[PDB]
């Protein structure tokens, strides 16, 4: 068992949804370190069958500033998927997108 | 493009940095460790400090929407510059524990 703060990392990508920052707690939950994220796309990361429903949520962050991704399946480092949802939110000066990333699941092989 | 310099915070709704991403060196001088436990209004300019005190009460206000605001922070080097914090509340709807407030902090110009 775990809290609230534990399962919760934030992330930062540019408008391509490459990581550009995220905190070290993905290192603990997920098996990443942040600096092997840097450059590399969201979509890289999410399960076959949740990639279009994620383009969809991507689109609508795009359109409508903030987004609330529902329950998604991302990769984690060595093998396997974490259930998670994501508060995304774009700051504009778009320069880049902000999620809060918050984990629902042990890793599931 | 020439990369805007920037790191993101989190505070508590009073406005004490609670984390401090290690971006902070390079956009503003400090070290995390000099930042953490500290209110965001210490290193405000004495005309900008209200200012900021009402942002950070208006933004937990407004639903989860993002708040921003123009001040000038106080560099390492003792130097007014301007800084464009982007604020936005979040709150774990699977509890009941209280909103924090994410930030990003960009060095902007203050002109058009
Ligand atoms: O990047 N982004 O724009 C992401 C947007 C998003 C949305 F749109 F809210 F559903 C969910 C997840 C997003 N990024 N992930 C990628 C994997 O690690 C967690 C963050």
């Amino acid at each position: 068992f775990k809290g609230l703060d534990s399962k919760t990392f934030l992330s930062e990508h540019s408008m391509d949804m490459k990581f550009t920052y995220c905190d070290d707690r993905i290192t603990e939950l997920i098996g990443y370190h942040p600096e092997e994220l840097l450059g590399r796309s969201a979509y890289e990361f999410y399960h076959a069958l949740d990639s279009e429903n994620m383009t969809k949520s991507h689109q609508n962050l795009c359109t409508k500033g903030q987004v609330v991704s529902g329950q998604y399946r991302m990769l984690a480092k060595h093998g396997g998927y974490v259930w998670l949802e994501t508060q995304g939110t774009v700051i504009y000066n778009p320069q880049c997108i902000m999620c809060v990333n918050y984990v629902l699941s042990e890793i599931e092989k | 493009v020439c990369q805007p310099t920037r790191f993101i915070s989190r505070h508590n709704i009073e406005g004490i940095f609670t984390f401090v991403d290690h971006r902070c060196v390079a956009t503003v001088g400090y070290q995390p460790q000099e930042l953490l436990g500290k209110n965001i209004v210490e290193f405000c300019h004495p005309e900008d400090q209200q200012l900021l005190r009402d942002s950070f009460q208006q933004v937990v206000k407004l639903k989860g929407q993002v708040l921003s605001v123009m001040f000038r922070f106080r560099s390492k080097n003792q130097e007014w510059l301007w800084m464009r914090t982007s604020s936005f509340t979040f709150q774990n709807p699977y509890s009941d524990e209280i909103e924090y407030i994410i930030c990003t902090n960009t060095n902007v110009k203050n002109s058009s």
